[PDB]
């Protein structure tokens, strides 16, 4: 079935930058977007953006145009975001997540990567 | 439902480090509002004390809170008397835990 | 673009009861709404797909809304529906939430 694996760095340095991956199974890559969703502890879900890696369609929130940075291989089903110039504001636990019926929606969680800044 | 109150003093090793936590755990409580008032030797502390909540729990629908008290080893040997109050909606007198450093 | 209202901003909740959380938008998306339950230090869990689609094996209890005016019922509170529930919209690329905190008295 469909898993989502994510390992992230998840320790850095203010003003230094960072790349979160997200390998997926049990599917066809090139099929659903990918979508990712920050999260600080114990607030709401924030998102971020969208890769559609088919023809690497990215679409962004204007929050996170040049910090966040989507990237996606073909042949090795992995999703990457790269966060620059890390402040402190980028401590949180980022998701990478897609549907399973309607490809916006999600439906299948990633566990999680936790960053601190 | 009235907290479970449990107080803990430092634990010897921590003792032997230079420190002193006194730990108190306050369970199964609601609703959530609840104050949590350190007392040495009978007077209110509030520094060294660091409070963290839980979500309402996912079984009972209660709530738990920890309450910590920080202090060095100098400050800690040098009083007697430590108690944990909490302030709760279940009663207007303060679940009180406390216990003599000596005993 | 796109803005969520949800309310209330917290609620309260006796075991069994009825409740609504309404999940109201600036524009009309049709039925491009979806709801979301996420407990303590866990991830959020997809309840019920669109305006009202059940999903595997979440509670029967659930769905509701179109157009603008979006509500999630939910016939029987149980000990373990507490937690926040957030509404999400799929229509235009925003992808904005919203935020409620079901507790139970």
């Amino acid at each position: 079935q469909v898993q989502l694996q994510q390992s992230g760095a998840e320790l850095a340095r203010p003003g230094t930058s960072v790349k979160l991956s997200c390998k997926a199974s049990g599917y066809t890559f090139t099929t659903y977007w990918i979508q990712w969703v920050k999260q600080r502890p114990g607030q709401g879900l924030e998102w971020i953006g969208t890769i559609y890696p088919g023809d690497g369609d990215t679409r962004y929130t204007q929050k996170f145009k040049g910090k966040a940075t989507l990237t996606a291989d073909k042949s090795s089903s992995t999703a990457y975001m790269q966060l620059i110039s890390l402040a402190s504001e980028d401590s949180a636990v980022y998701y990478c997540v897609a549907g399973y019926d309607t490809s916006g929606t999600m439906g299948y969680w990633g566990q999680g990567t936790s960053v601190t800044v | 439902a009235a907290p479970t109150v449990s107080i803990f003093p430092p634990s010897s090793e921590q003792l032997t480090s230079g420190g002193a936590s006194v730990v108190c755990f306050l369970n199964n409580f609601y609703p959530k509002d609840i104050n949590v008032k350190w007392k040495i030797d009978g007077s209110e502390r509030q520094n060294g004390v660091l409070n963290s909540w839980t979500d309402q729990d996912s079984k009972d629908s209660t709530y738990s809170m920890s309450s910590t008290l920080t202090l060095t080893k100098d400050e800690y040997e040098r009083h007697n008397s430590y108690t944990c109050e909490a302030t709760h909606k279940t009663s207007t007198s303060p679940i009180v835990k406390s216990f003599n450093r000596n005993e | 673009d796109i803005v969520l209202t949800q309310s209330p901003a917290t609620l309260s909740v006796t075991p069994g009861d009825d409740v609504s959380l309404s999940c109201r938008a600036s524009q009309s998306i049709s039925n491009n709404l979806h709801w979301y339950q996420q407990k303590s230090h866990e991830s959020p869990r997809l309840l019920i797909k669109y305006a009202s689609q059940s999903i595997s094996g979440i509670p029967s209890k659930f769905g509701r809304g179109s157009g603008t005016d979006f509500t999630l019922i939910i016939n029987r509170v149980e000990t373990e529906d507490f937690g926040v529930y957030f509404c999400q919209q799929s229509d235009s690329w925003p992808y904005t939430f919203g935020g409620t905190k079901l507790e139970i008295i």
